[PDB]
RNA sequence: UUAAGUUAUUAAGGGCGCACGGUGGAUGCCUUGGCACUAGAAGCCGAUGAAGGACGUUACUAACGACGAUAUGCUUUGGGGA
RNA sequence: CCGAUAGUGAACCAGUACCGUGAGGGAAAGGUGAAAAGCACCCCGGAAGGGGAGUGAAAUAGAACCUGAAACCGUGUGCUU
RNA sequence: ACCCUUGGUCAGGUUGAAGUUCAGGUAACACUGAAUGGAGGACCGAACCGACUUACGUUGAAAAGUGAGCGGAUGAACUGA
RNA sequence: CAAUGGUAGGAGAGCGUUCUAAGGGCGUUGAAGCAUGAUCGUAAGGACAUGUGGAGCGCUUAGAAGUGAGAAUGCCGGUGUGAGUAGCGAAAGACGGGUGAGAAUCCCGUCCACCGAUUGACUAAGGUUUCCAGAGGAAGGCUCGUCCGCUCUGGGUUAGUCGGGUCCUAAGCUGAGGCCGACAGGCGUAGGCGAUGGAUAACAGGUUGAUAUUCCUGUACCACCUAUAUCGA
RNA sequence: AGAUAUAGGUGCCCGUACCGCAAACCGACACAGGUAGUCAAGAUGAGAAUUCUAAGGUGAGCGAGCGAACUCUCGUUAAGGAACUCGGCAAAAUGACCCCGUAACUUCGGGAGAAGGGGUGCUCUUUAGGGUUAACGCCCAGAAGAGCCGCAGUGAAUAGGCCCAAGCGACUGUUUAUCAAAAACACAGGUCUCUGCUAAACCGUAAGGUGAUGUAUAGGGGCUGACGCCUGCCCGGUG
RNA sequence: CCUAAGGUAGCGAAAUUCCUUGUCGGGUAAGUUCCGACCCGCACGAAAGGCGUAACGAUUUGGGCACUGUCUCAACGAGAGACUCGGUGAAAUCAUAGUACCUGUGAAGAUGCAGGUUACCCGCGACAGGACGGAAAGACCCCGUGGAGCUUUACUGUAGCC
RNA sequence: UUGGCACCUCGAUGUCGGCUCAUCGCAUCCUGGGGCUGUAGUCGGUCCCAAGGGUUGGGCUGUUCGCCCAUUAAAGCGGUACGCGAGCUGGGUUCAGAACGUCGUGAGACAGUUCGGUCCCUAUCCGUCGUGGGCGUAGGAAAUUUGAGAGGAGCUGUCCUUAACCGGGAUGGACAUACCUCUGGUGUACCAGUUGUCGUGCCAACGGCAUAGCUGGGUAGCUAUGUGUGGACGGGAUAAGUGCUGAAAGCAUCUAAGCAUGAAGCCCCCCUCAAGAUGAGAUUUCCCAACUUCGGUUAUAAGAUCCCUCAAAGAUGAUGAGGUUAAUAGGUUCGAGGUGGAAGCAUGGUGACAUGUGGAGCUGACGAAUACUAAUCGAUCGAAGACUUAAU
């Protein structure tokens, strides 16, 4: 129900090994040389 | 069938509003869960219009809402008149379809996934 | 080319050392403020309305001082001299 | 004798914020520079913030502005797993 | 918590006391019928006031609550200044 | 040659910290403090070099003490862990257009929902500017915010009749003289204060962003005053 | 006692904004709590109950997905039907109006809504009256017949489960704010006792008061506790 | 023989009866509870009343009808949290921690000691056997020449009253 | 078990009974195997080997025990903080109220009864149930696998025949497991009947709200009480036993050497998991160049992934079906199953209503067709095979 010891910095940075985020799909647009998400519309002269 | 986070009484009323908004505006931005669900509701209504008779105009009124459309130069129209008159003549040779979903990014205040629904 | 044997590259993350940063307010120096006393002088104020306050007054005015409808002061006597 | 956790509760608009029906209880909070000479003008930004230019011995001396310890939080790496 | 002074609140329905009048009956009473009358710390049940049961809540929405049922409701009632 | 494990305790010799005396020194050509280093002494501890820092500080002998901290469920500050975890406080929204640097959340529209012996309209108490109009987005708002009961600078409350005083008294509270009591004071008469009660002359309509039986229009009523027998405890 | 009917004007001070069953008040919070009074429409109804709406107000100051366990709040369940459990705890069942019926026991008031049964929708015929009015009208109620539909007619919502027997307290009422609502406290009645009035009793140093603007059919204290039938013996010890 | 006098009526295995689940009858297939009777009343009894009693009770006890997910014995469905993503973001606790198991050992019940057995490094959803898990300087028990409220024929006083 | 001692814990090591879930011992309750009997048979009594599995529902009481009722092959006995309260309950027992008997001058009390009465915690670490990522397994991949080691399963009534053993059959009980064809449950975007009230201007048709308003059915999926299957037949080695040959010991003796026989138990046989089994195994398929400063390096290959349409899978992730050279979802078309005669119209009736058109009309998940809409264009990762020795 409550922690018996504190958590060391070593054990805290290992648990956070997998707490990260990945970049999006983000391909280049053919109409404008740009970047857009895959399968979404372009936010710059919206084409698809 | 999705449930969309509502209760079956609120989920029914929310699609009768979504469907009558496609009939009027022809194009709306929703979320992508309400778009996948409401395409089935508006396409089952297009076939009632292009079917034509009186008993199918009686079954379209169980779903559409009582809204008036202001045409050009004050010639008002009911959302059930616009569906059996005008949306039922351009879709008279298409066999399924009638509608188009287009994805957009996540919106800002929650990352819900924006989408546009058209009529094709 | 086959068999038998042996050992190496990795680092998602972590460890130690080193560099460079941030937070924070210890330490040093400093003093307007207090602490303990000594010598001298006072040791009372009030119906002639006190101690303590309220509200006001400035060319513009929350707030502290000052002071009262003569209000951010008035007269007179004496210092002082921009 | 003290030198800002000390010395008065109070070095600062202290018997004040605040707490309590009331009697009453009762804090925290000092330091630009010799001199404001307190950053004209340009650039990114809605602004905040910043990079230059300039004032000054000095600007991490730019108004929470003397020095700036530790716990804590990061970024790069030599050896290691 | 008790009291003092002066105010206010109590939807709706049900029962049918004592007294009266009639008619009958008697020496006369007494009597027993029928209407009438509208008593009560009466009955049922909202407002209002209470707190018997259970679930939930238990770093609570809440330092005594909420949901569903429950008791009193013209009185030794409740409540304001 | 011989001795030297040690708790409670006894005894001895010292190291360092602030302030004073006397002596002699060092400091803008950079003191103290801070940081780093592979240095020295039997220990507590002492130097030296560099970096930062910007004005004071060591040494010798003696003196005097608020003279040395790891523990007190110690006191105050400020930083972790738990941890991107619990929670985000009863109930329905959708889409369109607009505004903006930025929109699930702001403004307008349509539809849909919810209360309606009340989630409506008044009004005591209590609170004291929250009211209104322009502007803003640091903090507050359990998210966001272009918005707000939040911040900024300008405004807003009008009475012979409404409610209270210039009228009355109840419970209570006070009370000249008075009666009582170590003091202080307690009690009490005439007489006063005191509504939650009694008395008491105004109605309808229009109007502002913000007040109205108060302002405006219309029509009234009450007290007094002056012009043109009665008063009476 | 006493004393000597029109015409023009004058009318002061304080409160007045806004919230006010609420995000402006009391709860440290923009907190599911608490907060006197007035007004209060339509259909349905005895109704200020119930369900749906008006005038008017509001959409709840974190959301989007997915539709695991387990926790919570709600709905349904074959066959059985209290075997569950300390205990039918909880849930289910009853439930409105109408009619017929209704036991012991009793303080003659009750018990009693005892129990136990039956009815209830709509259409069309014909039929007796009772509010208001010169009539028509306009409202409010009943009775008998003939049909029509469904699984079901208070077709939804709201509205007692009953019975048998035993202990306790007569009864309505009161109580441990926040673990006990009761067999505990009150009580109507009963009894003993003290008190002749400046009364006993009680508050206070006293003065002044309560008792009581009362007077033994009155007042204070102790015990008992409706009503029915009753309450035996002991005065040695203590008062 | 004793005493002031020796318990009357009515009730009785009881809110009282220890022995004790007394005995007998009734109710159930099976009844320590319940109801009726009995009297051997450990230790009822007459205004700290005895015995009876209609009505009334959110009172205590026992049995019936109806009725049910209480149960045999569980199954499916709806919504809130949980769970994934975006926003915001605590608390208790904590000597430092790279924190297996078994049989031993030992302040006599070991993650940490010995001898063996087993185990590549880092997450996430779940369950509660241990960490003598957290919370509150045990309230039980004993002890202080500790405290406090109450009692009286403890002691010593005292307001009052005669 | 009742105790003796007082060594651990007073800055807290939570009682009794019951519930949930177990796990170990054997001093065996049943079932398996045997010796002796005062064993004729059927039933026994006793002692030995044996822990694989099994070992009940109620009445009374808070009870544990115990006594009863009705069953069973049987109703074993013990340990595990008298197992288990950060898994549950709170009935007994020793909190504050009140009462009876009793004791006390009394306040009070029990040498006794009675009615009432507050069980907190968001899992940090080891543990254990699931499910992923990284690196390794001397080139990079895609499949199929061996099985060192591990975990499951193990129960036994009655009847017929032989006619009491040994032999043969048929059917049950209780437990496991997989599944939805059948009988049933549920089935909140399926069909129908119906009440009140507000709406779409009215009639007729419909919509909101009332627990999904209520009621009668019900598809897929999920399900038991439903439907199927299982513990079969056997091998190896032994236990208590029974023996054969046979001496030490000129005989005897199951034992010392030899040799057999012998249990629900032991090791297999059956069923699942299993190369992180660092000892990292094995099969058959696929891919295999440019450049150096000769150290090595790049991108690419075969293969994957991102992203998107999904469900038979699912908390997430993982697993599976697909991405235009396409049937993966939606729509569309035709069906299965479910409901049970739509609307409009006409006729009959005075009317409520009935009949016909017409097994009508609607219909969520289930079976087939069809590119009409969306799975667009793209992007990231991913090999050139070390040196020793021995044989070719
Ligand atoms: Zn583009």
């Amino acid at each position: 129900a409550v922690p018996k010891r504190r958590t060391s910095k070593t054990r805290k940075n290992k648990r956070r090994t997998h707490f990260k985020i990945s970049v999006p799909g983000m391909t280049e647009c053919p109409n404008c040389g740009e970047y857009k998400l895959s399968h979404r519309v372009c936010k710059n002269c919206g084409s698809y | 069938y999705r449930k969309l986070g509502r209760t079956s009484d609120q989920r029914k009323a929310m699609l009768r509003d979504l469907a009558t908004s496609l009939i009027i505006s022809e194009r709306i931005e929703t979320t992508e869960a309400r778009a996948k669900e409401v395409r089935s509701v508006v396409e089952k209504l297009i076939t009632l219009g292009k079917k034509g008779d009186l008993a199918s105009r009686r079954n379209a009124a169980k779903t559409l809402r009582n809204v008036e459309i202001l045409n050009e130069d004050e010639t008002t129209q009911t959302a059930l008149q616009k569906l059996f008159g005008e949306i039922a003549e351009r879709y008279t040779e298409r066999q399924g379809g009638y509608t188009r979903i287009l994805k957009q990014g996540p919106r800002r205040g929650d990352g819900a996934e924006s989408v546009i629904i058209e009529l094709v």
